[PDB]
């Protein structure tokens, strides 16, 4: 259903927030679809977490490196920081991606189920 | 080096609950498998370092690696020409979405 | 590189803007079973207004 | 290098040049010569009448690298397919020679 | 017709070509690029270019 | 093996052979090959016989 | 059922891996490690060495398909890859192919070596140079070209379209034409020579004699109707 | 990408730096190339076809005749063991072959033979910095490229082992030696540019 | 001739015979065996009848 | 200006301009049962034509890689030495090139006579364009409407009483 | 020419420097001689006479031997074994279920089979394994 | 963390794959669990080595 | 430097003999650059009194394109004729 070619606009926030809840909550929704969708909700978040977690877990000790820990405070903050940063965004995104992939597995099905793409059918 | 290597193989065995004698027994016996190859190398190698290395060596070892080479490559070429042509069910009603 | 190039610029923040609906714009000349695909792009503009 | 006159006239005197020399060596300068670098080659016994080096003539590990190719074919195959390991407690002093080994 | 026509116009352009094109593309070949002038750098067969140029 | 391993050093005129661990990983590789091709007639995973009372055990 | 069958498959694996090390290690020998005058006059060396090189280049290039068609065969039984299924796009044809493919220049393999012994064993006993030493070599070569093309004579009756039963009969038959020669050059050796009976040349008339008939036989069986019966 | 024989040849290596360098036919003949050995004459009674033979009693000579541009053998291959001693002849075709048993050493009769080998091919002498030329067209013509020179300013003295050892534990006195061999190095290009 | 004085190898992949003239009685310094498969297997040379069969 | 102006394939400076993945992704937007047999034997002819460019274009961009290649690996030609090397860098950089020159718009009459003709087949790719493909058809009406093309399906018409589908990009009036 | 200055150290074998161009030291103890300059070359005396002898085949890594304890378990475990198949597989063939054992073990995700146990415990302990995913 | 923790966590702890995993396959959607895989642990060597 | 392997092996000073007594082996003088022929055609015939060393040489390597240009007009203006004349024809 949705515009294919490199000159087409990449799935916005807003759109992958309600295409989600869509597949999750339409009564046109087959229950495996559905499933689907619940599944990478479950998982995902806990992505989010760990790495968050991970992050502030090392900062904690990079805080008190060798080098580190004999810094000016704000050169020491910063490069304390830098494996939080780094661990949150490899959560967040990771928790993002998954939940995105197996979303659009679960349009692709949709889509399927309901023959909205063309050069598909059985 | 050791205290990973081993935390994982244990990992790893907890989790999927392995009969340990059985495992133990293959695992010995990939273990000589791969130990006697990379020892026999070693000892090319080590015979190599001084006194043995010559022009008729070299290209030997030379050759042996292209040969090498082109045997792994035999068997690939071989599954490369069948996923060009691939065989499917006929275009006409079986399967009209392969176009 | 030395004439006129088409401008790539787009609306970016109007969710589902170039889900494109068959109006007499378009010749209703699309694929057959488009119209759940037109029914699911009306029902997403009336939440989205 | 400079020869001594007199030495160069004994050497005329005595030896007179008839044939040219074939080595390249007589077409270096004395840059050339300088720029040179001396190697050592240890001249010994020869034993090895190939251009292959000695070849060792025993392959232990070989043999029972093999050995074990043969074991894991037989054992992985027949509990894999056949499902059947093989009781070595039948042959319980053949098991014995392995453990007194 | 056509390929009478293609092959009087390939002579044609064999003629012309040359003189306009080629013989001065040869004028690129008297020296090398630090100025130093042309000579033989083998590949694999050291050829004896023994002959003038 | 035998007569190619006797008579290639014999008639090429070669010292041995190019891979001398070759020729004896082959050779030493023939037997497991030779019993798992040739007992096939006596095993089966259905190796009990039909008045073994499989019920018992 | 799982089983013996899957023995056979993985057996087969092993024994490619072995063929391979050995064509590998005694090709090697031949080209590096040749006397500085038989490099590449193989017209000197021993007939029974001229045939092993040529089945072991042959081995080399089967070997490949064989692998390739007995893991594809493990896969679909294992794995359900439905390489043979036709349901859903595999052929069983595809394996029978690739199995021929490799099956025939085996048999060729096997065969051709013993011309080598007889080619050996008659001129010694006969103390005289054999019939034609260079069109026996180019006539097991051309058979050993023609091994690559006579694949589907073992696939007659599988459904074959009748262009490719054709080219396989017709190129089948014509695998008569290298084998006379050979039996040409065996009585042409036999004659006209001091005739010294041994043991081995008693073998060696036995030899001809059984291949008189099977090759005869097998001529036959490239008669289209005679296979199909 | 030339070995440095000052440190890494000592038995193998250094025979064949040895032959290369010297092309002395005993150590040419052990490390001739197995492709191809140069074709000798027809050997008669006069001119015998001489088989070297780097100080080994025997050597397996096969005979083919007297080569032909039709075909390229005479006839059968023949067998024989050539001993050193006497002159052989393969009665085939009544062709005469003399064992020269090559001996290690620098005699003018050792220099006799120098016309009959192949000069040693230096391209496979030293460490290569390509494994294999992955082309199909160039496997059997070309040797692997370099991306390294080949230095020329090598000039290779001979040493007794006992001798080298010193070179190797000693550094004095092999810069000693090396200083002297520099001097008559100098001394000889000076002797062959005046004889010039 | 060029090809065998310059890439003797080529030249003996070519199944050329040595073309130097060696009468003077020293043999040339880089010989070769011949290769003459491809001479051999042909149409006009022993391989007749195997390369009729194959064409 | 060739002597070859009536081929199909060919076309002038001012010609409408596709680049070949926009043409592949047109395909894809389309029906055959739509056209008429006039339309039907004009992508026929179009897509002879493509299938010939598509071929020849990393030949085209083989010296231009060749060029950037040995410039990457420094200022020394070590030819059939620096294969190693020369060649994974072409295995890189080609790509890119051909990435350029496929992204690149090109004149043809085919594509001239395909999108911009007055029958309903053209009216039917125009409007599937516009539908299913609307990146591509923002950036072909741009290009239209600056070669005196007027057509209902373009985002620069001013004769319409109905809102455009698409942003307009700047233009001179 | 620039000659080597002087050598302070106090051991008299050093003095040899002294005596030479810098630039000859630098053509015989750097550039070609760079891994041999100034050092007594014993090791490679001893490396070359390690690997021209008969020695141990086994081999671990460059430094060192294969261990005696892994060398001989794996040459007993080889033998015994090899010697087990061929004689199961030519002699005692006649009663599998006599010479055999049933074992087998298969992925957690299924149930736990039926041959799943530990092999000469069968009259002691029943094994089964809770399923995961 | 790049080698140990990284793949444990995508690997052990989710049976939804990444998209690097299957960007170039043309295979439709699917999980992974780390208990219907090499019945024969020669992961477990491999991986310890 | 040699061209002809006779001059090279009439009186070779260079033997490893010599070389033996000074111990000195430069790398500049492998054999195997010693000797080297001249690329062209060189066969011996019998003359009046021993050998005579005939050379063939049939043309130059050291052409250039534009007397390859000048040879190749009245070819390239031949088959400009030719095609007229068909289609004339
Ligand atoms: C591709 C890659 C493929 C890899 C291979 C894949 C397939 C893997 C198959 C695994 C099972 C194969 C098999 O039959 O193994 C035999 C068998 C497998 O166990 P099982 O299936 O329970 O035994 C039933 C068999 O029929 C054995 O019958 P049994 O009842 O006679 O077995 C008892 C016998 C088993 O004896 C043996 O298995 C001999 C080998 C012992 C090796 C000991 C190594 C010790 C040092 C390790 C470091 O003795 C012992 O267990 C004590 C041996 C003391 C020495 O191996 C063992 O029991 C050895 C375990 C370790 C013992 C350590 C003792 C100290
Ligand atoms: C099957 C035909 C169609 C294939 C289409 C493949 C399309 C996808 C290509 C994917 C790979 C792209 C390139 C990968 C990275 C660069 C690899 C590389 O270094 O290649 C040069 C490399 C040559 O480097 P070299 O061996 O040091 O140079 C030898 C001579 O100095 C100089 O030797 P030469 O001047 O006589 O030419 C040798 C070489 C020159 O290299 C090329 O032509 C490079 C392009 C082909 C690479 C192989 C593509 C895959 C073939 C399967 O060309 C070939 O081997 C013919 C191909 O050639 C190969 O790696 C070819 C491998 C396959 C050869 C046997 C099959 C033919
Ligand atoms: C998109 C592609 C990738 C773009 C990014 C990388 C560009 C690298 C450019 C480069 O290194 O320029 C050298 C240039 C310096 O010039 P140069 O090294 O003094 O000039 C090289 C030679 O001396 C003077 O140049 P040359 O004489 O060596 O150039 C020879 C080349 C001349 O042609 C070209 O250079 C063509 C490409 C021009 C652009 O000739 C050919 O291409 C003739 C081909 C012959 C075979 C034709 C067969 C078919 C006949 C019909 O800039 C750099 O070195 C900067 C490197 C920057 C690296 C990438 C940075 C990040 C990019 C993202
Ligand atoms: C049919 C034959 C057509 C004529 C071929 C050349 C005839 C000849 O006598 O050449 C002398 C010449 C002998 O060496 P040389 O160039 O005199 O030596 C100077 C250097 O040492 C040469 O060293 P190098 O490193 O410059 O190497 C030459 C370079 C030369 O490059 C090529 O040969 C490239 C050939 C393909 C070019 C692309 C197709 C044609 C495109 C035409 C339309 C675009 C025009 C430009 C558009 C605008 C660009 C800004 O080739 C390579 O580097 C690799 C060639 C192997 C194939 C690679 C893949 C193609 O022959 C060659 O270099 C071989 C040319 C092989 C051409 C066909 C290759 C396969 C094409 C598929
Ligand atoms: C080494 C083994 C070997 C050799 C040499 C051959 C040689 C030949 N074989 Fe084959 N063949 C097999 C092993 C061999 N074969 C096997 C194992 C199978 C079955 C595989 C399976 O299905 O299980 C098989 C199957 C087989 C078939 C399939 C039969 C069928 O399944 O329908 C065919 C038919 O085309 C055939 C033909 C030939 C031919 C035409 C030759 C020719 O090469 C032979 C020609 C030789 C001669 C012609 C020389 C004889 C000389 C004469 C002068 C005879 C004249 C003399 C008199 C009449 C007295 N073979
Ligand atoms: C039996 C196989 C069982 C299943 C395992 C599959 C993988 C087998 C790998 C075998 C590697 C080569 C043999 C063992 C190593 C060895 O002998 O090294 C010393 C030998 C060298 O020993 P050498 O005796 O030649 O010594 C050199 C000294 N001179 C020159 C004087 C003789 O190394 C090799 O032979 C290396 C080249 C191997 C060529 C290819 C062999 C087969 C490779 C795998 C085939 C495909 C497998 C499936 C994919
Ligand atoms: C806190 C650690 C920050 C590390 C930054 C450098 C590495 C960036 C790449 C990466 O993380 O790859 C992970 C990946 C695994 O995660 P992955 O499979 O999700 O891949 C990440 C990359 N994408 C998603 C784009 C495919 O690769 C590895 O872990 C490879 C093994 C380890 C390699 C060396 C790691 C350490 C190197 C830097 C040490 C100093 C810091
Ligand atoms: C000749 C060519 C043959 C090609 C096909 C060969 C057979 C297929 C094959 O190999 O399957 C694999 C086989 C598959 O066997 P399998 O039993 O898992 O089969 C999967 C399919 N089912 C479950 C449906 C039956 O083995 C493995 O996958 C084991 C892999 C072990 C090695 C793991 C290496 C990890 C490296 C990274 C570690 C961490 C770094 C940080
Ligand atoms: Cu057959
Ligand atoms: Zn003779
Ligand atoms: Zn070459």
């Amino acid at each position: 259903m949705e515009p294919f070619g490199t000159d087409e606009r990449n799935w916005t926030h807003e759109e992958k927030d309600i295409i989600t809840r869509f597949l999750k909550y339409d009564k046109h929704v087959n229950l495996k679809t559905a499933e689907m969708v619940y599944s990478a909700e479950v998982e995902s978040a806990y992505f989010g977490k760990a790495g968050a977690l991970a992050g502030g877990v090392i900062s904690a000790l990079f805080f008190n490196f060798p080098i580190v820990r004999n810094l000016p405070i704000i050169r020491r903050s910063v490069i304390g920081v830098l494996p939080f940063l780094y661990c949150y965004t490899w959560g967040k995104n990771t928790q993002e991606e998954l939940r995105w992939l197996k979303t659009f597995a679960a349009y692709q099905r949709f889509v399927v189920y309901h023959g909205q793409h063309c050069k598909l059918w059985v | 080096g050791l205290l990973l290597g081993l935390s994982s193989i244990y990992y790893l065995m907890y989790v999927r609950l392995l009969p340990f004698n059985k495992i133990i027994f293959a695992w010995i016996l990939v273990a000589m498998f791969l130990y006697w190859l990379l020892s026999g190398f070693v000892f090319f190698v080590k015979k190599y370092q001084y006194s043995k290395f010559t022009a008729a060596i070299q290209r030997f070892w030379k050759r042996t690696y292209i040969i090498f080479w082109v045997i792994e490559a035999g068997t690939f070429s071989v599954f490369f020409y069948l996923t060009l042509n691939a065989s499917s069910e006929p275009v006409y009603m079986y399967d009209q979405i392969k176009i | 590189l030395f004439d006129f190039n088409p401008s790539s610029i787009k609306f970016e923040k109007y969710p589902f803007y170039y889900w494109i609906n068959s109006s007499q714009l378009t010749e209703f000349n699309q694929y057959r079973k488009f119209v759940i695909r037109d029914s699911i792009i009306y029902s997403l503009n009336n939440y989205i207004i | 290098t400079v020869i001594n006159s007199e030495f160069l006239t004994y050497l005329k005197s005595n030896y007179k040049i008839s044939f040219s020399a074939s080595n390249i060596v007589k077409y270096l300068s004395d840059k050339s010569v300088n720029n040179s670098v001396i190697l050592y080659l240890r001249k010994n016994k020869i034993f090895n009448k190939s251009r292959y080096s000695r070849n060792r003539q025993t392959y232990r590990t070989g043999a029972y690298w093999c050995l074990y190719v043969n074991i894991i074919a037989v054992v992985a195959f027949y509990f894999w397919f056949y499902k059947f390991t093989m009781n070595f407690g039948y042959l319980w002093w053949l098991l014995y020679s392995l453990i007194l080994s | 017709n056509i390929r009478a026509h293609f092959w009087s116009n390939f002579a044609l352009g064999l003629l012309i070509t040359g003189p306009i094109f080629i013989i001065p593309f040869g004028k690129a070949f008297r020296n090398l690029r630090s100025g130093v002038p042309y000579y033989f750098r083998p590949k694999y067969v050291f050829t004896q270019k023994n002959q003038y140029n | 093996g035998g007569f190619a391993n006797f008579l290639i050093p014999y008639h090429v005129g070669s010292k041995d052979v190019a891979y001398p661990r070759l020729n004896s990983i082959g050779f030493w590789i023939q037997p497991c090959g030779y019993i798992l091709l040739a007992k096939i007639g006596f095993l089966r995973p259905q190796f009990w016989r039909y008045y073994d009372k499989t019920s018992f055990s | 059922g799982v089983g013996s069958q899957d023995i056979l498959i993985l057996s087969v694996v092993f024994a490619g891996i072995s063929t391979t090390i050995s064509f590998t290690n005694l090709l090697i020998t031949r080209r590096t490690l040749a006397m500085p005058g038989l490099r590449h006059r193989r017209v000197l060396m021993p007939f029974v060495t001229i045939s092993i090189f040529l089945t072991l280049r042959m081995l080399a290039t089967i070997t490949p398909v064989l692998g390739a068609a007995v893991i594809m065969m493990a896969f679909d039984r294992h794995w359900q890859t439905t390489f043979f299924e036709y349901a859903y796009g595999g052929d069983p044809i595809l394996s029978q192919h690739l199995f021929w493919f490799f099956g025939h220049p085996e048999v060729y393999v096997l065969i051709i070596p013993t011309f080598g012994f007889i080619n050996m064993i008659v001129p010694h006993n006969n103390t005289r140079r054999v019939a034609s030493k260079h069109h026996m070599i180019w006539a097991i070569y051309v058979m050993a070209y023609m091994g690559y093309l006579v694949w589907g004579h073992h696939m007659y009756l599988v459904g074959l379209d009748h262009r490719s039963r054709t080219m396989y009969s017709t190129i089948t038959i014509m695998i008569s034409m290298p084998a006379t020669i050979k039996v040409v050059n065996w009585t042409l050796s036999l004659v006209n020579g001091a005739l010294k009976i041994d043991l081995p040349f008693l073998f060696s008339m036995s030899f001809l004699l059984l291949f008189l008939v099977a090759g005869f036989t097998g001529m036959w069986l490239s008669h289209v109707s005679l296979n199909v019966s | 990408r030339m070995t440095n024989t000052t440190e890494e040849a000592f038995d193998e290596v250094s025979h064949e730096w040895q032959a290369l360098v010297t092309s002395n036919p005993f150590d040419l003949n052990v490390f001739n190339y197995l492709e191809n050995t140069q074709t000798s004459n027809f050997g008669t009674v006069d001119n015998p076809l001489v088989v070297f033979t780097s100080e080994t009693p025997f050597r397996y000579v096969g005979c083919t005749g007297q080569m032909n541009e039709d075909d390229y053998e005479g006839h059968e291959l023949l067998f024989f063991l050539l001993r050193e001693g006497s002159l052989q002849r393969c009665m085939g075709c009544g062709q005469v072959f003399k064992l020269v048993r090559l001996r290690n050493e620098y005699s003018p009769e050792m220099d006799y033979y120098l016309s009959n080998f192949h000069p040693y091919e230096m391209q496979e002498m030293g460490e290569s910095d390509t494994t294999v030329l992955m082309s199909p067209y160039k496997y059997a013509s070309h040797y692997e490229y370099t991306q390294f020179e080949t230095p020329s300013n090598m000039v290779y003295s001979m040493v007794n082992p006992d001798e080298h050892d010193r070179l190797l534990v000693d550094p004095a006195y092999r810069m000693e030696r090396t200083k002297a061999l520099e001097e008559k190095y100098k001394v000889y290009t000076s002797s062959l540019r005046e004889v010039e | 001739y060029e090809l065998f004085v310059d890439h003797p190898d080529l030249a003996q992949w070519t199944g050329t015979y040595p073309k130097v003239d060696s009468s003077h009685g020293f043999p040339f310094y880089s010989t070769y065996e011949m290769y003459r498969d491809f001479q051999e297997n042909t149409l006009n040379s022993d391989g007749s009848f195997a390369q009729w069969i194959t064409l | 200006m060739d002597n070859n102006y009536h081929f199909w394939g060919n076309g002038d400076r001012q010609d409408v301009s596709l680049s070949y993945e926009d043409y592949y992704s047109i395909l894809d937007c389309l029906l055959d049962e739509k056209l008429s047999p006039q339309g039907l034997m004009k992508f026929k002819n179009l897509h002879e034509v493509s299938m010939y460019g598509v071929s020849y274009v990393p030949l085209y961009c083989f010296p231009v890689a060749y060029g950037i290649s040995h410039m990457l690996t420094g200022k020394v030609r070590r030819g059939h030495s620096g294969y190693r090397n020369l060649f994974s860098l072409m295995s890189v950089v080609l790509p890119f090139t051909c990435w350029y020159a496929y992204t690149t718009p090109i004149p043809r009459r085919l594509y001239t006579e395909i999108i911009c003709s007055n029958n309903a087949d053209g009216a039917y790719v125009r409007n599937r364009i516009k539908q299913q493909k609307p990146g591509i058809w923002r950036k072909l009406s741009q290009q239209l409407y600056n070669k005196n093309f007027r057509f209902p399906e373009l985002n620069q018409d001013l004769t319409a009483t109905e809102f455009p589908l698409d942003y307009v990009a700047p233009h001179k009036f | 020419m620039n000659r080597f200055f002087k050598v302070s150290s106090k051991y008299q074998y050093y003095k040899y420097l002294e005596q030479y161009d810098a630039a000859f030291l630098r053509k015989y103890q750097s550039e070609t001689h760079w891994y041999l300059g100034r050092r007594g070359a014993w090791k490679n005396l001893v490396i070359k006479y390690a690997g021209d002898h008969i020695s141990l085949e086994e081999e671990h890594n460059v430094k060192y031997k294969t261990h005696l304890s892994f060398v001989y378990l794996s040459y007993r475990l080889a033998w015994v074994l090899f010697a087990y198949v061929l004689i199961y597989n030519h002699f005692l063939l006649g009663d599998i279920g006599k010479t055999f054992n049933v074992g087998e073990w298969d992925h957690r995700l299924k149930p736990s089979a039926e041959r799943d146990y530990p092999t000469r415990y069968e009259s002691l302990y029943i094994l089964d394994r809770t399923q995961k995913w | 963390w790049c080698a140990y923790f990284v793949p444990y966590n995508i690997f052990f702890k989710t049976h939804m794959p990444l998209e690097h995993a299957y960007d170039n396959l043309f295979f439709p959607y699917f999980q992974h669990t780390h208990f219907l895989w090499d019945n024969n642990a020669l992961h477990i060597p491999t991986v310890g080595g | 430097m040699f061209r002809w392997l006779f001059l090279y092996w009439y009186n070779s000073t260079d033997t490893p003999s010599a070389i033996a007594k000074v111990n000195l082996w430069s790398y500049i003088n492998l054999r195997l650059f010693k000797a080297r022929l001249s690329s062209s055609i060189a066969y011996y015939i019998l003359g009046l009194n021993n050998l005579e060393l005939k050379k063939l040489k049939i043309f130059y390597k050291n052409t250039y394109f534009d007397y390859i240009y000048l040879k190749s007009i009245p070819c390239l203006f031949l088959i400009i004729f030719f095609t007229n004349l068909y289609l004339f024809l």
